[PDB]
């Protein structure tokens, strides 16, 4: 009678890990990148220096 | 290390300019020792 009885206790666990995997990259590609374009701003002393 | 690039760097550019400028300075100091020189001898020239 409930052969689909199972699937959706996992699709909600699984979809939150698999969404979080990509929230961990997600704040890379601009924290981390961000924080990385930083250190140009830091070095873009450069012109002052120059 | 960036940042400590940064700083070596600052440091390390404003030395150079040592170099940069003295090749032409210390070339100075010595024409300048060099003309001191040459002007006595031409005096004693004059004593003879």
């Amino acid at each position: 009678q409930l052969n689909d009885l199972e699937k959706l206790y996992e699709e909600k666990q699984d979809a939150l890990m698999r969404h979080e995997r990509e929230r961990r990259e997600i704040i890379t590609y601009e924290q981390e990148m961000r924080y990385s374009k930083l250190v140009d701003a830091e070095r873009q002393v450069r012109e002052e220096r120059l | 290390q960036m940042q400590n690039r940064k700083e070596e760097i600052q440091i390390l550019e404003m030395e150079a300019q040592a170099a940069a400028r003295l090749r032409q300075v210390m070339e100075l100091r010595e024409k300048e020792d060099r003309q001191r020189m040459v002007r006595m001898d031409m005096d004693i020239h004059r004593q003879q």
